[PDB]
């Protein structure tokens, strides 16, 4: 008879993408709960290690109404039992199977939760990429559950994405490709899917050939039903966008008609109800909390002092264009580009640096860590080099920096010497 | 602190013996395949065995020992930091420069293409002002055709939550 | 009042834009290079990093520009030959860095600015040593602009600005509307105030000339003629945007700070009944009399 901290485990419930849940009961109340297995032996060999690390210390940490709580995790010499939150609706896949398709009135509270749970996690830097109604869970309320993240990552300051994961449908086009993409308009896309599985009941990129099903998502066409109104059918093509430039973020979907009605006010940060509902990041800074959380309400709703806008009144400052010799406004460029060889750029980039006496690892052969010792303030100053394609016949390098003078100065100088020295 | 013995292999039936049984049955509940019980045992190492169907068997993966007479048993060691979460994946990390070169290619991602300071802000708001970059062009340099010998670099760092667009203009 | 205990509260980096940009020269530069560097990117001023030290020095703005200008100017038959030569390094050996943290409060902030006597002061970072951003008294003001109605609003706030005597009414800088540019600067230097109004032969307002308006020398490149009125070099903006601003000593002071925020410039010119002057509140003058 199997318990586990009071808890009695049962049958399984499903196995994940990592590990098994399976439902546990309370052996005094019966309370329910599931509890995800996972194996200690299986951790190592797959170097996943540091990432089961990062989303547990972030699951944790995590608090939304429409995202599955963890309540605690429990360490065996074996295996480790995470135990969470238990929802008895079962998947939303099944719930657009049991019914032909979702009523607007209730496909639209279906579609806001679930993009406010969305929302958290873009906003804690946290990427969902196996986002379907097989892992929406729903309640005895009826409400939007996100779960078995797994496939989940973090997102740094300048740095993309290359795990190609995720069902075959509910990808977006550059993650089947295995190019390299931001992390939050990957979960729009999928999101755009789930809308569109919400409402017509059935698949837009669907095929039972695996290659010609890439096809179709890479050329973005998908049929819009007449019963779909005009309404809701732009932001169906504005979600599902082939080029991730013009597709829609969350902040555009919130800005939109079909969305904003019947909307509650709870679920997004600077809506009416939400300074007074969810306790924010001033809980952790800290009459005092009102008022640090009042400060911030007013510097939010000025958005054209901390905030440029887009293309009245001509600001005072405005600066004239400088005449001849009005001239043309010049153009900022990425990094610096060529046309030769990419093994003729690696090796005219490594005699470079030995005019400059560079230290550097390899990390790949189109991506180096390189380092210089500042002579006069004795600090280490590295940077990032990454060669990248362009069109056809055209290459890029790139150039990123890494964390007495200044870093931003040393950083600059730095490149500066190394793009002088290079043709 | 729990501890979990998991059968893997075959059977209608498995057992468990061992220091704390006293090398006693103790009858292992069924899933699909694997028989599991869950225990509470102490720090140190515990010798066990298993009972399948009749016969005296061993996990052949985990380690063993021979008793100086033959006998050869399954090896648990229960160390204290397996019931910390962290320091079980320390222990699991743990266990888990400078060159010159050598050097025995992606895509241009197309977000670092859109040049912040390449577009209008409109003739409204402070010139100092600029539009929230996105997080994954920062620290990525940007430059400028050079012009009559010098050379103008730009990048765009991140302090606290804001964002500094600093432009280099630097003869050569 | 209570206006003394805010600005003790919030630090420098709630003045901060959530994005900005930030221009800086290196100090071996050719200093007329910086200077139309300044007009091409729409930025007032820009800090100096002295590539040798590998520290920040100062901070090159347009006042510079009118130095350099006046101190050497022979004619419209000769150029400027230290202007097309001089360095940022060289120039400044003719001719202290004072910065702040971020972390520093807005009160330490807007005293500095009076004790240096400068309107631009370099927020410099002391954890990495970046220059974050660059603050001044239009920013301030305006800052305290969004939290007149969550503070409560002091007694004097009510008063006339006569009553407060708030700002300089006693030998005000002004120029004729025939005044040549290069007189125009020289009075930027030896006086050293912000504005010059600018007055007919009746003695009335017609026109305001600030140091700001300098620059479009160096954007028309017209510097090499400063012979030439005024009024000429206030013609490029003559037709629009115009204009004038200005207050009387029986307004309020709450009337006035709304004014300069509105309008986004540094002062008003105080006039009588008529458009004649009678003195000039600044922006220096009203933070500097809510910090005393
Ligand atoms: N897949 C998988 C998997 C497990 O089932 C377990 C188990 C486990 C095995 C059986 C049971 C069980 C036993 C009787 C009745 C129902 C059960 O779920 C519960 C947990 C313990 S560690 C572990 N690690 C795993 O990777
Ligand atoms: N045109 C002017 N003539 C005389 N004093 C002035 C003039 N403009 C400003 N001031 C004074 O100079 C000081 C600093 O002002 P500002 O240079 O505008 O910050 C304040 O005392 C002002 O009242
Ligand atoms: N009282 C005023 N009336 C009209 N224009 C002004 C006034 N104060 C400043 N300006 C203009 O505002 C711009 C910036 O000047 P400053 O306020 O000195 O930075 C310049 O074009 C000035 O001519």
């Amino acid at each position: 008879r199997v318990k586990i901290g009071h808890y009695v485990l049962g049958d399984t419930l499903g196995v994940g993408t990592f590990g098994k849940v399976k439902i546990g009961e309370h052996q005094l109340t019966g309370h329910k709960v599931a509890v995800k297995i996972l194996n200690r032996q299986k951790i190592r060999s797959l170097d996943v290690v540091g990432k089961i690390k990062r989303e547990i210390q972030n699951l944790k940490l995590f608090r939304h109404p429409h995202i599955i709580k963890l309540y605690q995790v429990i360490s065996t010499p074996t295996d480790f039992f995470m135990v969470m939150e238990y929802v008895s609706g079962g998947e939303l896949f099944d719930y657009i199977c049991k019914h032909g398709r979702v009523e607007e009135m209730e496909a639209r509270r279906l579609f806001q939760q679930i993009l406010s749970a969305v929302d958290y996690c873009h906003r804690h830097m946290v990427v969902h990429r196996d986002l379907k109604p097989e892992n929406v869970l729903l309640d005895a309320h009826m409400n939007a559950k996100i779960a078995d993240f797994g496939l989940s990552n973090m997102m740094s300051d300048g740095e993309f994405l290359r795990t190609s994961c995720g069902s075959p449908n509910y990808a977006a086009p550059e993650v089947i490709s295995g190019r390299l993409y931001a992390g939050p308009e990957v979960d729009i896309w999928s999101c755009g899917v789930i809308l569109y599985a919400l409402l017509c009941g059935t698949l837009p990129f669907d095929d039972e050939h695996v290659p010609t099903l890439f096809k179709k998502i890479r050329g973005g066409v998908f049929y819009i039903p007449e019963y779909l109104n005009r309404s809701v059918a732009t932001l169906l093509m504005h979600m599902l966008q082939v080029d991730p430039l013009k597709r829609a973020t969350i902040k555009d979907i919130r800005e939109h008609e079909w969305f904003k009605q019947d909307l509650p006010s709870y679920l997004f940060p600077e809506d009416p109800s939400y300074d007074a509902n969810v306790i924010d990041d001033e809980a952790v800074k800290e009459v005092a909390y009102h008022l640090i959380i009042d400060n911030r309400r007013i510097m939010n709703q000025a958005s054209e002092f901390y905030l440029a806008s887009s293309p009245l009144k001509p600001h005072p400052e405005r600066m004239p264009p400088l005449i001849a010799d009005a001239v043309k406004k010049a153009k900022w460029h990425l990094g610096i580009r060529s046309q030769s060889k990419p093994y003729d750029i690696m090796a005219e980039v490594y005699r470079a640096m030995k005019q400059l006496d560079f230290e550097w690892k390899v990390v790949n052969a189109y991506h180096l860590r390189v380092r210089r010792k500042n002579p006069v303030t004795g600090n280490y100053v590295k940077m990032s080099l990454q060669l990248y394609l362009v069109d056809n016949r055209s290459y890029l390098l790139d150039f990123k920096s890494i964390d007495l003078g200044s870093h931003t100065m040393d950083f600059f100088e730095m490149c500066a010497s190394l793009i002088t020295t290079l043709a | 602190r729990p501890t979990v013995f998991r059968w893997t292999g075959g059977g209608k039936e498995v057992y468990l013996s061992g220091s704390f049984n006293n090398w006693s049955k103790l009858p292992l509940t069924r899933s699909h395949n694997n028989f599991v019980a869950i225990l509470d045992l102490p720090e140190g190492e515990h010798q066990y065995k298993f009972f399948v169907d009749g016969q005296w068997t061993h996990d052949p993966s985990e380690p063993i020992v021979t008793s100086q007479l033959g006998t050869v048993n399954n090896i648990i060691q229960v160390k204290k930091t397996d019931f910390e979460v962290f320091d079980a994946l320390m222990v699991d990390s743990q266990k888990c420069q400078e060159p010159y070169v050598c050097k025995p290619p992606p895509i241009l991602p197309p977000h670092l293409l859109q040049v912040i300071l390449n577009k209008d802000t409109g003739i409204s708001c402070d010139p100092a002002l600029l539009p929230e970059p996105n997080h994954v062009m920062l620290n990525h340099l940007y430059a400028l055709s050079i012009k009559d010998g010098v050379m103008v670099l730009s990048a765009t760092h991140r302090y606290k939550k804001k964002y500094v667009t600093t432009l280099l203009y630097k003869p050569i | 009042s209570v206006y003394t205990s805010f600005m003790k509260s919030h630090r420098c980096y709630d003045l901060i834009p959530t994005s900005s940009k930030l221009v800086v020269f290196d100090t071996s530069l050719q200093v007329k290079k910086a200077f139309f560097a300044l007009v091409t990117n729409g930025v007032r001023a820009a800090p100096l990093w002295d590539s040798k030290k590998q520290s920040f020095v100062g901070m090159l703005t347009i006042t510079d520009f009118i130095n350099i200008l006046h101190r050497y100017y022979k004619s419209a038959l000769v150029q400027i030959y230290e202007l097309e030569e001089h360095k940022i390094e060289t120039w400044r050996e003719v001719y202290p860095l004072v910065c702040i943290s971020p972390n520093a409060s807005l009160f330490d902030a807007v005293s500095s600015l009076i004790r240096n006597k400068i309107h631009r002061l370099p927020v410099i970072d002391p954890e990495s040593g970046n220059t974050l951003y660059i603050l001044t008294h239009k920013r301030i003001l305006k800052f305290l602009k969004l939290f007149i109605t969550e503070f409560p609003k002091p007694e004097f706030m009510s008063k006339s600005l006569e009553e407060l005597q708030i700002g300089t009414y006693a030998n005000i800088a002004m120029v004729r509307t025939t005044t040549p540019v290069y007189v125009a600067l020289g009075i930027f230097v030896q006086h050293r105030v912000s504005a010059l109004p600018v007055v007919d032969e009746k003695g009335r307002v017609v026109d305001i000339y600030s140091k700001f308006d300098v620059i479009n020398l160096a954007a028309e490149k017209t510097y090499n003629n400063l012979d030439v009125s005024v009024t000429k070099a206030l013609q490029h903006r003559s037709h629009y945007f115009e204009g004038v601003l200005k207050c009387y000593l029986h307004e309020t002071l709450e009337t006035i700070i709304n004014r300069l925020v509105e309008a986004e410039v540094h002062r008003l010119v105080v006039v009588d009944e008529n458009d004649v002057v009678k003195g000039i509140v600044s922006l220096s003058d009203i933070l500097q009399a809510l910090v005393l």
